[PDB]
């Protein structure tokens, strides 16, 4: 039969570490190998697969070459995925021996070297493609805005920038791609602040461990965090010190990495209408030292679809014959004949070639520290992203949040206190206009003129309007949703304190004509008094119109929010030093009438109010807290009314 | 003796960076023929110059490599000097193991010792030039390294030796940007990372893409740094290119001084070879075989390198002065030939022949900033030590190479104003109350016929006025100003002012049995100015908790760079700020107690002092003193008025009243 020198030769020692494994998968093709034997498909092929386990030293590979040229006879093409280095030799190899070949193993997208992958070609490779995934989990996972860094191995360095390719048409926010060599709570800080929300990886499953580590750190285990990467990082690395082991376990939980998708879901009869199931049965068990190398799947998938593109050029062949000799420029023809034929329903897959590339699905699981559920494999058909329902185990139902939150409104009030506020507010007013009322309309035993005399309603009077604007500008707290925009209740604290200076400059005027005649008709020198007190007010007024306190303040809240809301005035402190000096004015003779000995208690009221408005100072200082303070303000005032009414009534005892 | 020609592997880079020096190798073969020719030193094998064409045909070229490999003889060496497929069959070499012959790779490849074992290539990396630029740096007094490239894998092995020298440097790598295509961005970033030392890495269209990127940020000036090397040509700045957009004439301007170098790439003086031909004549016999476009000479100073090596592999020979049973394997000559390689090193016409760690060359560095772009090459780091002759063709910063991080700014850390008119009106001052302290003494110790029987009050007035003249000796101008003594001034400091300050109301006192009078023995009033010392004492200890005045202040920056620490100065806990203010609120308590009521002539004297207490308040509250320079002291002034009224009261007919 004749013979096939087939370039069957790949790092395979027992040192090779999965090379070891490739003789576990060797079995298993030849096996292949012995069921196409079995098969004796393509006759007179006597399947002559010039063998060399090439044992992985770069120099052995070297050597190999050499004798694989010298003393090897006329094989055939690259049995290979196995060493980056010698890979690249091979690579380098492509059309040597006017060469030409194929792996199909190593994701390596170093192999992505078409212009040295012009005469050379694989199938398995990196699997940035994900990002589709990814972009279905964009969809699934719901984010548009994320982030990722890597330890960046000159593979995961290559790996980020397949990354960078993968942000190709990347329509969602690649909201940041951080890195890292070993700065792991470094960048673990450092990505933090760019709003931890979910994470994808590059590292060493050695690196994991400072991965794992800088995450308990963070540990920020939520839709504030999501894991991603890949079994390249090893697998059971989670199973394989500064991290909470509890800790790793959780970050170990919702592991979110994945690889490929080791062989055909449907485990029926192959392409080579092997019962994939029976084919896996037979592969682990015949195997009888293990499952065949990772690629076990891959691998006697590979053998079979060698005898696959073997049979194809076969017929391409016969179109012409068994004498190539490396000089056969036209068998490499015929070479890239089957190449742009390295396309089938293959076993595990309808596997072709989309530029060489491996036509699967890639399993994604999301590791609850055990419970590895790989759910997800992106039928790169469609990169159909077929999940396993329900495996899902989200820690909250978030598909994965795009570095978002919760805008925390401030405003605080009760509006029931403040109810009862606003109520007993207008209580008070009533009160007085009604006592009031009785004070004129009952003023004819108009019996005090040596004293606090008969025309103190006139005082009583500016009291009234006192409260009253008082009981408004209070009324003030909440609501000035109506305007709210320096919503001119600004004039309602104004008209406020006019009233209230008003009643003040009564008593003020009274015990100064009082402590004038105590020494050794001026009703109108009291009513000159204060109206230049209402003059300067009207002033200032004018003042801080200009200035024209808008409901506007700043802070950050939780549950995320964040609370702005507060009016304040352009004179920041000018007109509050101004009302300030308005007030000493009056509290200066208050005290000092106060030495001078009725109305002392009313002076003495009055200084209690200005302790209050220090209180409503501190207060805007203070919230609903500061809400509440102006409410016990407004108690003082009204307070101090009717204390001043009080004095009044103490004549109603005698009426 | 028996010209046994010996398989010299030998594949010119026909194709290659500088694919002519592939024919120059041929000469350099001629030279080697030449040497083949003048044997005699030992003529007792010749070369079987297993000659090819590199040719760039890396892939293809390695098979053709293999194939000698599959082919006779027992060969020699490589005809590299490039690396991509040389440093692949470099890592190979241990399988057939034979001499690792490449010269123009200055390759940090080459430091694979590792698998970098029979490495031998003249061509070494510029990052010791870098070190000795380091050394320049050092020349250059500069130990803040601002850095970028286009990162070429060039510029990466690049990077890393700089951050190799960095380290060894141990000066400041100030900054450590990059590129890969135009990073005019990053630029901006540079801008942004403050331009002050600068040099960056790429090739001489990608320096050409650079020079306009410059050229736009146009940041050109003692601050921007066109510190560099060889790695371009003169023409890649000096002759433009059509693809570019920006101010040929700007950017030549820019080019003009530009920092580079290059090694020592050919024997510097003219000398009779190791094999007795002048440099001059190495150049001549250059010419000789330069059949083609002298022009079209690549590899034309590597050609140097190239002769150099025949006579090296010469050298190794007439070393060994047959053996030929080594294979690719049969290490026993081998191993002998690498002693000779851990013995190769020479003193070759080229230069001394100077094997690297690797075997690499090393000699003196011409070193040229672009001095008008004629880069005047007035350095040579003889390699040896780097001993740069500084030939000193500077134009440069100052004409100067002037050191990196280039800030250096001011702080107005205090000022004196001489205290001219300050400290002038302050010795009157203290003149005047000194004379008035005396009068009133004078006027003292003999009456009883005044407002009462005693001018006790007059001793408050003389303790304020002393407060007065104590606080002109503590916050005048010998305590951080005209003195320079604040380490113990300032420290002083801490207690003068506040000391004064004790004795501020003194006289006030009276105001006291006034207010009793104001109600119309000495124990009531003592009794008050006692409890006014009381206060005083309270705020004394909360300032003794506030302490630590004599501090920092102000910032600003100023007009070569200058700052401005403007007046660091009296600061300490405003805790002992509002404490003032409750003092003078106690001040203003006995101002409206005044306000309230001879003696009433003594009290009127008495409002306007107050009323000069309330200036100083103000002053106080001038706190801000922007022009604190220009601020204090006022109410010293005043103080003197009021303790002048004082005395204009206590003198004429006082006399006439209490004495006489």
């Amino acid at each position: 039969s004749p013979p096939l020198s087939i370039m069957g030769l790949m790092p395979l020692t027992k040192e090779v570490a999965k090379g070891s494994i490739g003789r576990g998968v060797l079995p298993a093709v030849e096996l292949a190998i012995e069921q196409i034997r079995n098969e004796s498909l393509l006759r007179p092929y006597f399947l002559d697969l010039r063998l060399y386990d090439t044992e992985c030293d770069n120099a052995k590979g070297l050597k190999a070459f050499y004798d694989a040229i010298k003393y090897g006879p006329n094989h055939l093409m690259v049995f290979g995925g196995v060493c980056p280095s010698v890979t690249s030799i091979i690579a380098e190899s492509l059309q040597g021996w006017n060469l030409v070949q194929l792996s199909f193993a190593a994701t390596t997208p170093v192999l992505a070297d078409k212009k040295k992958y012009p005469y050379f070609f694989r199938t398995v490779p990196s699997d940035n493609a994900v990002n589709p995934a990814i972009l279905k989990l964009l969809k699934h996972y719901q984010w548009k805005r994320v982030g990722t860094l890597t330890q960046d191995v000159q593979r995961f360095s290559e790996v980020r920038n397949d990354l960078t390719g993968v942000l190709y048409g990347e329509d969602i926010e690649i909201s940041d791609t951080e890195s890292f060599s070993n700065d792991p709570c470094t960048s673990v800080k450092k990505l933090k602040g760019n709003d931890v929300r979910i994470i994808l990886g590059q590292f060493d499953q050695n690196m994991a461990a400072k991965v794992f580590c800088c995450a308990y750190e963070e540990n920020m285990y939520g839709s504030k965090y999501q894991w991603i990467i890949p079994g390249w990082y090893e697998p059971s690395w989670w199973e394989q010190s500064r991290c909470l082991r509890k800790n790793l376990l959780a970050a170990m939980e919702g592991y979110i990495g994945v690889d490929f998708e080791p062989l055909s879901s449907k485990q029926i009869k192959t392409i080579s209408g092997k019962t994939p199931q029976q084919y896996e049965r037979e592969y682990n068990n015949k195997r009888s030292g293990v499952g065949p190398s990772k690629f076990h799947g891959y691998a006697y998938d590979g053998i079979w679809v060698i005898a696959k593109t073997l049979q194809r050029a076969m017929e391409t062949l016969h179109a012409s014959i068994q004498d190539f000799n490396y000089t056969d420029h036209t068998l490499g023809r015929i070479i890239l004949n089957a190449m742009n034929e390295t396309n089938f329903f293959g076993v595990t897959g309808q596997v072709v070639f989309r530029n060489g590339e491996r036509m699967g699905t890639i399993k994604f699981t999301q590791f609850q520290d055990s419970r590895e559920v790989k759910v997800g494999e992106y039928n790169a058909v469609a990169d159909t992203l077929e999940i396993i329902n329900d495996t899902i185990r989200f820690q909250g139902s978030e598909p994965p949040k795009d570095k978002t939150i919760i805008l925390e409104q401030l405003r605080k009030i009760s509006l029931p206190l403040y109810s009862i506020l606003s109520a007993l507010t207008i209580l008070g007013m009533i009160m007085a206009s009604a006592f009031l009322f009785f004070n004129i309309k009952n003023r004819n035993q108009k019996l005090i003129k040596m004293s606090s005399p008969y025309m103190n309603n006139l005082i009583i009077l500016g009291g009234m309007l006192s409260y009253a604007s008082i009981f408004l500008f209070g009324l003030d707290g909440s609501f000035v949703s109506e305007k709210t925009f320096e919503t001119l209740c600004t004039v309602r604290t104004w008209i406020l304190t006019v009233g209230y200076t008003t009643a003040f400059g009564a008593m003020f005027a009274k015990t100064w004509r009082v402590h004038a005649i105590f020494k050794n008709i001026k009703d109108q020198k009291l009513l000159v008094i204060v109206g230049g007190m209402l003059l300067i007010d009207l002033c200032i007024l004018i003042c801080w119109q200009a200035v024209d306190r808008t409901v506007e303040k700043y802070s950050m809240e939780p549950s995320i929010r964040p609370l702005l809301e507060h009016c304040e005035n352009t004179h920041m402190t000018i007109w509050l030093g101004i009302v300030y000096a308005y007030k000493g004015l009056l509290m200066l003779f208050g005290c000092f009438l106060a030495w001078e000995t009725d109305s002392k208690y009313i002076g003495m009221s009055v200084y209690n109010v200005g302790i209050m408005c220090i209180i409503g100072a501190a207060v805007s200082f203070l919230n609903v807290q500061f809400c509440i303070v102006a409410l016990v303000i407004i108690f003082c005032s009204t307070i101090t009314l009717c204390l001043v009414f009080v004095p009044k009534l103490i004549t109603l005892r005698t009426n | 003796s028996e010209r046994r020609a010996v398989y010299i592997g030998a594949l010119f880079p026909m194709s290659g960076g500088w694919p002519g020096g592939q024919a120059c190798q041929p000469a350099v073969e001629m030279a080697l023929e030449d040497v083949n020719s003048r044997r005699d030193i030992l003529p007792d094998y010749e070369l079987k110059l297993i000659h090819h064409d590199s040719k760039c045909d890396p892939g293809q070229a390695t098979k053709y490599l293999y194939e000698l490999l599959y082919n006779d003889p027992i060969k020699i060496i490589l005809m590299p000097g490039c690396s991509s497929v040389s440093t692949l069959v470099a890592e190979a070499a241990r399988m057939w193991n034979l001499i690792v012959l490449s010269y123009g790779s200055s390759s940090p490849a080459l430091s694979n010792r590792q698998r970098f074992p029979t490495f031998f290539r003249t061509h070494p990396s510029a990052t010791l030039h870098n070190p000795t630029r380091v050394k320049l740096f050092e020349k250059w007094g500069w130990k803040k390294i601002a850095t970028i490239q286009q990162t070429t894998e060039v510029f990466t092995s690049t990077l890393d030796d700089l951050e190799e020298r960095v380290k060894e440097a141990g000066i400041e790598i100030t900054f450590r940007q990059s590129f890969f295509s135009d990073p005019a961005v990053p630029v901006k970033n540079l801008k942004r990372q403050d331009a002050r030392i600068i040099v960056g890495l790429f090739y001489e269209t990608e320096a050409r893409k650079v020079f306009c990127e410059v050229y736009k940020e146009r940041l050109f000036g003692k601050k921007y740094v066109w510190f560099l090397i060889g790695w371009y040509a003169d023409n890649w700045f000096k002759i433009y290119d059509p693809s570019i957009n920006c101010t040929v004439d700007e950017m030549t301007e820019a080019v003009e001084g530009h920092i580079t170098t290059e090694i020592v790439m050919l024997n510097p003086a003219n000398t009779r070879s190791i094999s007795n031909m002048t440099s001059q004549e190495f150049v001549e016999k250059l010419t000789k075989r330069l059949k083609r476009h002298p022009e079209e000479t690549g590899g034309f100073q590597e050609a140097p390198l190239a002769y150099d090596a025949i006579w090296a592999l010469a050298l190794a020979l007439n070393k060994t002065s047959r053996l030929e049973d080594f294979n690719y394997n049969n290490q026993t000559i081998t191993d002998q030939i690498y002693r000779a390689m851990n013995s190769s090193s020479f003193e070759g016409v080229s230069g001394h022949v100077v094997f690297d760690a690797s075997g690499s060359r090393m000699a003196w560095t011409l070193i040229e900033q672009l001095q008008g772009g004629s880069y005047k090459k007035i350095g040579y780091y003889d390699s040896t030590k780097d001993d740069l002759s500084w030939s000193k063709t500077d134009k440069w910063i100052g004409g100067s190479p002037p050191a990196d991080q280039t800030l250096v700014i001011k702080t107005f850390r205090f000022l004196s104003q001489k205290l001219f008119i300050s400290v002038s009106v302050l010795s009157s001052l203290g003149i005047v109350l000194a004379v008035v302290c005396l009068s009133f003494n004078i006027y003292n110790s003999h009456v009883r016929y005044i407002q009462n029987s005693q001018p006790n009050l007059n001793n408050l007035t003389a303790v304020g006025c002393s407060l007065a003249l104590a606080a002109v000796f503590p916050l005048g101008l010998d305590g951080y100003h005209i003195g320079r003594n604040q380490f113990p001034f300032v420290c002083q400091a801490r207690l003068w002012l506040l000391g004064l300050g004790f004795s501020l109301g003194y006289g006030s006192m009276f105001t006291k049995i006034w207010w009793v009078h104001t109600v119309f023995e000495p124990w009531k009033l003592y009794a008050t100015v006692g409890l006014l010392v009381g206060m005083d004492v309270l705020t004394l200890a909360i300032w003794q908790i506030v302490d630590p005045l004599h501090r920092t202040i102000e910032t600003f920056a100023k007009e070569i760079l200058p700052q401005l620490e403007h007046c660091s100065s009296r600061k300490m806990n405003t805790w002992l700020g509002i404490f003032y203010g409750y003092k003078g609120l106690l001040l203003l308590l006995g101002i409206f107690l005044a306000y309230e009521t001879d003696h009433r002539a003594v009290g009127m004297a008495i409002y306007n002092v107050a009323v000069l207490c309330l200036i100083t308040a103000p002053v106080t509250m001038i706190l801000s003193s922007q022009q604190d320079a220009a601020f204090a002291f006022a109410s010293l002034a005043i103080v003197f008025s009021s303790y002048i009224t004082l005395v204009v009261l206590f003198v004429p007919k006082m006399r006439r009243l209490i004495t006489r």
